[PDB]
């Protein structure tokens, strides 16, 4: 509703029930009832009045979609028109990957706070997923410099492809 | 006074406002000469609407 | 939760309201000091509700209510942390600040700028809450640097006084060196962990933490005035007494200790840092305690008492007891603030006379300040069951029964002896004996602001430790079994201090002569560190800026090697080509030479 | 400084108390 | 600072009140113009202690360049009233 | 003297002849109108309306789109079991190594 | 970019055809409108810049510099109204024309798309700038400062001319967009070592690089307040903006050719920061401060990481407002005592209660107090230099300590202590001066709320 739970997972809640074993009144119990009457309901009522105004003047805004176009490898040398579009597409994707790393970072930070003193063991999957995405991102976007470009990243991939291939020759030598 | 000594010493206040309008006008003219790829790029090309004739001016 | 969040942030917003209402002048002046006091009063009670919710259910949360900046993969958001340290420290800071401000309304009544003074006090209080509540390093750095400026502005309050500006700028200098460590910590975390939030740092749990932790230790050194960067705190007493009680006694100097507490999930696994932190504090808690044994100015004695207490706090972090170090911060806030107010009460009575050598006989003259002064000293020394006992004795217990450096352990115990000496020095030289103050003095302490402000801390400095001790959730395995001679080390150490201190005082009254020594002049002159360093280092650096950096290079050699030689050469060649007599006989001979040269040397004719 | 009770000063005498 | 402002009479009364407690001056002849040296036969070394007994009364130091110049208990009164901003 | 030159002229205080001076010009009429244009355009228009304009920029540099777009790609890839982020920026089927 | 070029030109007829006594009102009022319309340049995108036409283009790097450029001309008119009061009416209008002409060349320098068009306009700012210093300076040394200013710039600019024409011959275009896709790597050879130097030396003289900075303490100190503001605020940023653009076509040779210059800049920070500690002249203390702030920008540009580029762009904007604000504050004292000595007038806080608040805000921003945009710009550079080499933290940190000294030393010397007894012409602050400082600090502190608009194209 407010946000998508597939991309921002939330574990189920488990709250203990109040089991007093004393006799004095609990100030927290009294304050909450005092809080709701003086704060929650007055706040909700004003929100409801504002909310009803929106329904009368509903309107929509859309998320933009970009159709895939030929990437850098499919463009001839010194062909600005084809290199231009192949370059913009690289940049738009670069921004998305930065946010993907941000999302996974949030999961890692959210889990650590939620778990409290059990964050060492119960946030293993998130820590494991954090490492993998960073490895992919670091591989394809690290050490490009200020003037990064689709040309340079490709010249990096082709350099890493050689390194992996050369490993196979020595690896596939015994 | 009246339409005298209040326009002889205040007409200058249109020079810069008029400059912006005149400067703004020429920019639209410049765009009309760069319309080679209008509705012709591999990322925004589409079909004209029944009443629409050019994607942008 | 909705109540925990709302009441936590309203505490911070409330304190900022008087600043906003002083921007558009939507209030009535001449009531501003009382306006600020009420906001602090109400801020305190609100902060209790989240604190009780924490005590009851152990509930903590983090609020990231704004998205400020996003540097590629780094996201910077205004976040607030509400946990053991945040919830516990905030009420104490407000409670002590409440008392200090009410005292200020009396102490600073005749000051023309008393309105601006209160605004500055409120501004510091806001920044200290940003520091304590910060959840990321960048937000922590905002409060970290903010308090340093508010210290600069309040120390140099009487800006006409040449020595106030020197003390004010000196405080900035020493802290700026500490910030070097803070920046090193920030740079290391970004390149190695790609974050500044404390949530991700602990989740990754770096193993090679020697570099960032050394940076944080260096930052903690300057702000908490440990050895090497100690001198500024004793010199911060140039400011008005209310400033000394709030900033440099209880709620600013502890910021250095506080920073190392928030990073305990790292230091717990890094014994090497635990070694340096233990040793760094141990030398300070002893050296500064040594300096106080001979100081005459009443404020400076308490100022050095603060440094010794701060050192003991760092030793506790060094011996891997982060929570006990924090528990000493809370308790230390109550009675340490009181001593300054009690001392300030004495100073005003005797017409701005701060020298204990010119006081005395005040035990009967000022009974309320006397009782408050006595209660504070017993809390400081560690009298059983007062505020200072529930934290200082647990610290001494944990030191002896631990795998600790022998020398550092000894310094802590010796320093505890000196705690009961200078404390007795103030009592003996300020309350007992016979009057030494001038003949016509108006010793009056009946202003209700003074009594009520102190009377609130006097209650705190008795049952503050008792309540907090029995309420905080357990977080360790307290070491409650040990040899008797260790369990009662502080008591014997402290009591021997009083007896040893008591005898030293009595021998003064005898009519023997005085023999100067090399140990009395060493402690009186702060160990010679300020006399040498504050003269040698400025002289070396300032002279270089003039002889070498300014004159030798910029005004001489950078000019000589390009603008001057290039320019001088053209002038020389300009005279050669123009030093012509004007004779046909000599011009045309050159034409003959040119034609011959054009054919022999250069073969232009082929 | 300001407010509360008022105590007249004394010369070479124990200050007046309430 | 909540203290009682000084008065010309107050300065004079206290100044003489200090002299009345010095064993080397007779209170009977002690007037405002009794020169410390010629009219009372007090050596300069005594005059130094006389001044030191004053600055410990008013609690403010007096520079030596000027203290030695004071040779009359009226001059001390005038000196303090001039250095404490008293006019009535 | 070495020549005929006027003496170093004294500086003119702008408050003597107009104690309500804003420091702009000798003429009080023009002086007051200089304070109005600087304050009105300087403060009312540029700072306030400019800050309001800057505050509501239309998704400056499409960072909101990037976050909104990134969520889908996380939603789609996670459900289908695909890697959250591929380690190759370009498809190797259309890349030819030197040898 | 004609929506800003033509209005700027129309300020020339406006000044000349206005009433005799309303030249300041019309120019000040109408030039603020031109500043207001500059906010339409913020229409940036995440992948592409604003390519208006074949000549002019605007991106996230040029946009913040344009807005700062068009924002100062109103402030330079406000500052000049005092010392030009007793001046011929025609001369009072040529001075305004020089300021208007200077802004005209600047708004086309930061938007020029073709590098040769950048060079001409980048080089054309010398004439109006040189005229202002020499004609309307107050000292005898303005004549010598214009010679140092002129020939330091040309001595480095003329070699750059040969390099750009050489690039066009061997590439076919100097259009910046073309060079992004036709850029070829710079092999390491003696021929290229003298093309890298030729391209970079022109801008490093104007930054200025340490060693080549002897002209700056002469030009800024001797120029009038209006000249000092633009010289320190926007003209130094031509050098940095030039390097941020020319470095595109100097890889991978920039990785080892930067050593002589990074070392000069890293050490020059401490040298120029330390000089400010022993400066007798208040205006010269600010001038030397500019060299120490531009030393970081040189280092950031030469290491070429996105954090350094984001930080470098923020230092240029942050220093632009801070350095100009200090010059106005220092000039306000000058207009009373008519002397640039720092120790001559002291204790001015007891005499000018409000003017002493701006000194506090100007100093606190100069020493990079967080969260001001000086700290943000200076932090990102330190973070990126640490990744370059951990040892740099020692030099960056050391310079921070000294910066905290020569800033608060300036504040203490003039605003604290006993006032000078023999100075009694300290009239209250005019409304013009107070509004002039409010127009520096308030924009500078507002940018803390939305810093992303000054973090360059790498944001
Ligand atoms: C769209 C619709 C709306 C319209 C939008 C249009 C926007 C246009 C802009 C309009 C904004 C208003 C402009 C001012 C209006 C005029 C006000 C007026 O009449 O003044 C009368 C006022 C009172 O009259 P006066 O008594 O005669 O004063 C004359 C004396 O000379 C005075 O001498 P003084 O020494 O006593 O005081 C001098 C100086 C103060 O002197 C000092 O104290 C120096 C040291 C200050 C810095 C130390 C702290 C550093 C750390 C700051 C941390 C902040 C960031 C925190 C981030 C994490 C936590 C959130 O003045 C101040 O700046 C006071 C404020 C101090 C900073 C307050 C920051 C904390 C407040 C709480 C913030 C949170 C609010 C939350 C609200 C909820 C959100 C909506 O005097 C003045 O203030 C004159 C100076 C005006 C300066 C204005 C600029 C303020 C900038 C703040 C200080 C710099 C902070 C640096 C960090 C930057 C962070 C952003
Ligand atoms: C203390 C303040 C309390 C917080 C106030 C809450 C509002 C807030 O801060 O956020 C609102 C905004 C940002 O908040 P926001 O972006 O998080 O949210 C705003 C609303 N939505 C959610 C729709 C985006 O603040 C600003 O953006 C201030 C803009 C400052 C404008 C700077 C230019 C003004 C000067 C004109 C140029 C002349 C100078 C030239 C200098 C060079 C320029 C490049
Ligand atoms: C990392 C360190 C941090 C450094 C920070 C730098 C210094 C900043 C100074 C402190 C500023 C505190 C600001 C706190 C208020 C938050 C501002 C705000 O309200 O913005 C709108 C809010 C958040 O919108 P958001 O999408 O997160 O912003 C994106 C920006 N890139 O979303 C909203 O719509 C909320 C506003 C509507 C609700 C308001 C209800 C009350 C209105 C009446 C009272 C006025
Ligand atoms: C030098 C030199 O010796 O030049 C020799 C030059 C060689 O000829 P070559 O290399 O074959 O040229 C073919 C190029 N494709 O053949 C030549 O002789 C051409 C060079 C002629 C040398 C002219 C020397 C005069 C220039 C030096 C002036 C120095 C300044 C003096 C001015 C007065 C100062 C006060
Ligand atoms: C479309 C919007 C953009 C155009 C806005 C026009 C520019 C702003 C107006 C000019 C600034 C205000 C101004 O110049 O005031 C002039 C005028 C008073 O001038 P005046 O009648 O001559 O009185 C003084 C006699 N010495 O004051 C007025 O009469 C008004
Ligand atoms: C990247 C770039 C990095 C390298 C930059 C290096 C710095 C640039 C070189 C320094 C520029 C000159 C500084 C200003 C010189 C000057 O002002 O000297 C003044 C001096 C005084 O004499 P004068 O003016 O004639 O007497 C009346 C005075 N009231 O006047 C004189 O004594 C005469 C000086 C004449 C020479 C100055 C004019 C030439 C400057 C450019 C160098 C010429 C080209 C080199 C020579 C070519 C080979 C022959
Ligand atoms: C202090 C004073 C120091 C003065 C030092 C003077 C340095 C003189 C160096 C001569 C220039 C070297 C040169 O000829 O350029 C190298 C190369 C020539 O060979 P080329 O024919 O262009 O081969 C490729 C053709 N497609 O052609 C090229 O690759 C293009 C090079 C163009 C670079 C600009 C022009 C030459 C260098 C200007 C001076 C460089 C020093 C600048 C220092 C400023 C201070
Ligand atoms: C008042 C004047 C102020 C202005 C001064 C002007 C700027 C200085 C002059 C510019 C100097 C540029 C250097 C030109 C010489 C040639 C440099 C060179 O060719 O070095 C090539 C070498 C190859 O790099 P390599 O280490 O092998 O690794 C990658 C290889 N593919 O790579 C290397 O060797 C490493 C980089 C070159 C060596 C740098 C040594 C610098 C020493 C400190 C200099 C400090 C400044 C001195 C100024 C004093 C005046
Ligand atoms: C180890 C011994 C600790 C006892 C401390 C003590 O008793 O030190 C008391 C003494 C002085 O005593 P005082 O009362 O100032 O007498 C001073 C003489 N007068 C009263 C005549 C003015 O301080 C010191 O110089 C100690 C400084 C050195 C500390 C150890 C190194
Ligand atoms: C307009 C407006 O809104 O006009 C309000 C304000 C004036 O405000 P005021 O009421 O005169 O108060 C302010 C003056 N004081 C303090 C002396 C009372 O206009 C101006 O200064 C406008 C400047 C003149 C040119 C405006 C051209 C607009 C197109
Ligand atoms: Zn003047």
């Amino acid at each position: 509703d407010s946000w998508d739970k597939d991309v921002y997972p939330e574990p189920p809640r488990r709250t203990p029930a109040p089991s007093p074993q004393t006799s004095l009144p609990n100030p927290i119990t009294y304050l909450t009832k005092a809080f709701d009457l003086l704060v929650d309901r007055p706040v909700t009522l004003v929100r409801e009045f504002i909310e009803r105004q929106h329904a009368k003047n509903k309107y929509y805004y859309y998320h933009r979609e970009f159709r895939r176009v030929p990437d850098i490898t499919e463009c001839q040398e010194k062909d600005v028109l084809c290199m231009f579009e192949a370059e913009m597409q690289w940049r738009r994707d670069y921004k998305v990957d930065q946010e993907i790393v941000n999302i996974i970072q949030e999961r890692l930070k959210a889990c650590q706070q939620r778990e409290g003193e059990s964050h060492r063991q119960n946030c293993a999957k998130e820590l494991e997923q954090f490492t993998q995405v960073v490895k992919a991102y670091q591989d394809r976007y690290h050490d490009l410099g200020a003037h990064y470009s689709a040309r340079k990243c490709l010249a990096k991939q082709k350099q890493r492809m050689l390194a992996e291939r050369k490993a196979a020759k020595e690896a596939a030598a015994a | 006074m009246n339409l005298l000594q209040v326009v002889r010493d205040h007409w200058v206040h249109v020079l810069v406002p008029m400059g912006f309008v005149f400067g703004y006008y020429l920019d639209r003219k410049n765009d009309e000469k760069l319309t080679a790829f209008r509705n012709k790029s591999l990322l925004y090309k589409r079909e004209l609407k029944p009443n629409e004739e050019v994607t942008w001016k | 939760m909705n109540m925990f969040s709302s009441l936590s942030l309203v505490t911070l917003l409330l304190l900022t309201m008087p600043i906003m209402m002083m921007s558009f002048n939507t209030y009535k002046p001449s009531n501003y000091p009382l306006y600020v006091k009420t906001a602090i009063s109400y801020a305190f009670i609100t902060s209790m509700i989240p604190t009780m919710m924490f005590i009851h259910s152990g509930q903590e949360l983090i609020i990231s209510n704004w998205h400020w900046l996003t540097i590629q993969t780094l996201k910077l958001s205004l976040s607030f942390k509400m946990d053991y340290f945040s919830m516990m420290f905030i009420p104490v800071a407000l409670f002590v600040t409440w008392s200090i401000m009410e005292f200020s309304m009396w102490y600073m009544y005749s000051d023309p700028n008393i309105n601006k003074f209160f605004k500055y006090l409120l501004l510091f209080l806001i920044t200290m809450l940003i520091l304590v509540t910060a959840n990321n390093l960048f937000q922590l750095f905002i409060g970290w640097e903010g308090v340093g400026i508010m210290s600069f502005l309040l120390i140099g309050w009487w800006y006409g006084r040449a020595d106030a500006n020197t003390a004010a700028l000196q405080a900035i200098l020493y802290n700026r060196i500490g910030d070097i460590g803070f920046i090193l910590a920030m740079a290391w975390f970004l390149t190695n962990l790609n974050t500044w939030d404390l949530q991700q740092i602990f989740m990754l749990n770096p193993s090679d933490s020697n570099m960032p932790l050394i940076g944080l230790a260096l930052a903690a050194t300057g702000k908490s005035a440990q050895f090497g960067l100690h001198p500024w705190l004793p010199s911060a007493m140039e400011g008005p007494t209310p400033v000394s009680a709030l900033l440099h006694s209880s709620t600013m100097v502890v910021a250095g200790i506080f920073l190392l507490i928030r990073f305990y999930p790292l230091t717990e696994n890094n014994k090497y840092i635990q070694s340096i932190t233990l040793c760094l504090g141990a030398i300070t808690t002893l050296f500064t305690a040594m300096c106080a044994l001979t100081q005459n100015d009443i404020k400076k004695i308490i100022a050095f008492s603060t440094s010794s207490q701060l050192g003991l706090m760092m030793v506790t972090i060094g011996i891997n007891q982060p929570y006990l170090a924090f528990l000493h911060i809370c308790t230390h806030a109550f009675f340490k603030a009181m001593l300054f107010m009690c001392s300030g009460s004495i100073i005003h009575s005797l017409n701005d006379e701060q020298d204990i050598r010119k006081m005395g006989g005040l035990f009967k003259a000022m009974p309320f300040t006397t009782t408050a002064l006595i209660v504070g000293s017993l809390a400081l020394t560690g009298m059983p069951f007062l505020t200072g006992f529930y934290s200082k004795d647990l610290i001494i217990e944990a030191a002896n029964t631990s795998y600790t450096n022998a020398w550092a352990l000894l310094m802590t115990l010796i320093a505890t002896s000196f705690t009961a000496i200078y404390s007795t020095r103030i009592i003996f030289f300020a309350l007992l004996g016979q009057p030494r103050f001038p003949t016509l003095v108006n010793i009056n302490e009946n202003n209700p602001l003074l009594i009520n402000s102190i009377k609130r801390l006097l209650i705190g400095s008795l049952f503050a430790g008792y309540i907090i001790s029995n309420n905080i959730p357990p977080t360790t395995i307290p070491q409650m079994t040990m040899p008797y001679y260790l369990k009662t080390t502080a008591l014997i150490v402290t009591i021997l201090g009083f007896i040893l201190a008591l005898e030293i005082s009595n021998m003064t009254k005898n009519l023997k002569y005085h023999y100067p020594s090399n140990a009395f002049k060493f402690s009186t002159l702060l160990g010679y560190f300020p006399t040498i360093m504050h003269r040698l280092a400025p002289y070396m650096n300032l002279s270089m800026s003039q002889k070498s950096a300014s004159s030798l290079l910029d005004l001489i050699w950078l000019e000589a090697i390009l603008p001057k030689t290039i320019s001088l050469a053209q002038m020389k060649a300009s005279t050669l080509v123009t030093n012509q007599k004007g004779l046909i006989k000599l011009y045309f001979l050159s034409f003959l030479i040119t034609i011959l040269i054009s054919m022999i040397l250069f073969n232009f004719h082929e | 400084a300001g407010g509360g009770a008022h105590i007249e000063p004394r010369y070479r005498q124990f200050p007046q108390l309430t | 600072s909540d203290a009682p402002p000084l008065t010309l009479e107050g300065i004079k009364d206290r100044v003489l009140y200090v002299l009345k407690l010095y064993d080397k001056i007779d209170p009977e002849k002690l007037s405002v113009n009794s020169h410390f040296m010629k009219d009372l036969g007090l050596d300069s070394l005594d005059q130094v202690e006389i001044i030191m007994a004053m600055e410990d009364e008013f609690g403010f130091e007096i520079p030596d360049i000027d203290a030695e110049k004071l040779m009359c208990p009226q001059e001390i009164v005038d000196y303090i009233a001039d250095k404490k901003d008293v006019y009535e | 003297l070495r020549w005929q030159e006027d003496p170093e002229p004294e500086d003119e205080n702008l408050y003597e002849k107009n104690p309500d001076s804003h420091g702009y010009d000798k003429d009080p009429a023009v002086d007051i109108w200089n304070m109005r244009v600087v304050f009105f355009f300087g403060f009312s228009i540029v700072l306030v309306l400019g800050s309001t304009f800057v505050a509501y920029l239309p998704d400056y540099r499409m960072q909101e789109w990037a976050r909104r777009e990134a969520e889908r790609l996380v939603k789609y890839r996670e459900a289908h079991g695909l890697p959250i982020m591929e380690s190759n920026c370009f498809d190797p089927s259309k890349i030819q190594l030197p040898e | 970019m004609l929506k800003y070029i033509i209005p700027t030109i129309m300020l020339m007829p406006l000044t000349w055809l206005s009433k005799n006594n309303m030249i300041w009102v019309n120019s000040t009022a109408h030039s603020l409108l031109i500043s207001f319309t500059s906010l339409l340049l913020m229409n940036q995108f995440g992948d592409n810049s604003l390519n208006f036409s074949l000549l002019f283009f605007s991106d996230s790097l040029s946009t913040p510099l344009l807005i700062l450029t068009m924002w100062l001309l109103p402030l330079m008119l406000m500052a000049s109204q005092h010392h030009l009061s007793k001046e011929n009416l025609t001369r009072k209008k040529l001075f305004i024309t020089m300021l208007i002409s200077l802004q005209l060349f600047l708004i086309m320098t930061f938007t020029a798309m073709e590098l040769i068009l950048f060079y001409i306009l980048f080089e054309a700012t010398l004439v109006p700038t040189l005229i202002i210093i020499t004609r309307w300076g107050n000292q005898t040394e303005r004549l010598n400062a214009g010679l140092y200013f002129l020939f330091y710039t040309l001595a480095g600019s003329l070699p750059l001319l040969v390099a750009l024409i050489y690039i066009q011959n061997t590439v076919g275009s100097l259009n910046f967009l073309m060079l992004q896709y036709w850029v070829q790597p710079v092999h390491n050879s003696w021929s290229n070592v003298f093309m890298w130097l030729a391209c970079m030396m022109a801008f490093m003289v104007k930054m200025p690089l340490y060693g080549l900075h002897l002209w700056l303490p002469k030009a800024h100190v001797e120029a009038p307040i209006a000249g000092s503001m633009v010289l320190a605020a926007v003209l130094l940023k031509l050098g940095g903006y030039g390097m941020l653009r020319i470095t595109l076509i100097l890889n991978p040779m920039t990785d080892f050719m930067a050593y002589p210059f990074i070392m000069l800049s890293l050490w020059g920070m401490i040298m120029t920061s330390s000089i400010c500690l022993r400066q007798t002249d208040l205006k010269s203390l600010i001038a030397y401060s500019s060299v120490s702030h531009m030393a970081l920008v040189i280092v950031a540009i030469l290491i070429q990481t996105p954090w350094s580029y984001m930080g470098a762009t923020a230092l240029m904007i942050a220093h632009g407002l801070t350095s100009s604000m200090l010059f106005c504050l220092a000039n306000s004292n000058y207009e009373r005592i008519h002397s640039r000595t720092m120790i001559l007038a002291r204790g001015l806080q007891t005499l000018l209660p409000l003017m002493a608040t701006w000194w506090l805000l100007a100093s606190l921003t100069n020493l990079a107090l967080p969260p001001t945009i000086n700290l943000i710009g200076e932090l990102f550079v330190v973070m990126s230099t640490f990744s370059w080499s951990n040892i740099t933290i020692i030099l960056m940190g050391v310079n921070m300590v000294i910066t905290a000294l020569y800033s608060l030393y300036m504040l203490i010397m003039t605003q604290r202590g006993k006032y000078t007894y023999h100075i009694n012409n300290i009239s209250p602050s005019f409304t013009r001066e107070n509004a002039l400082m409010s127009l520096h600090i308030l924009p500078l502190l507002l940018l803390t709320l939305n810093p992303k608009i000054i973090l360059g194209p790498l944001y």
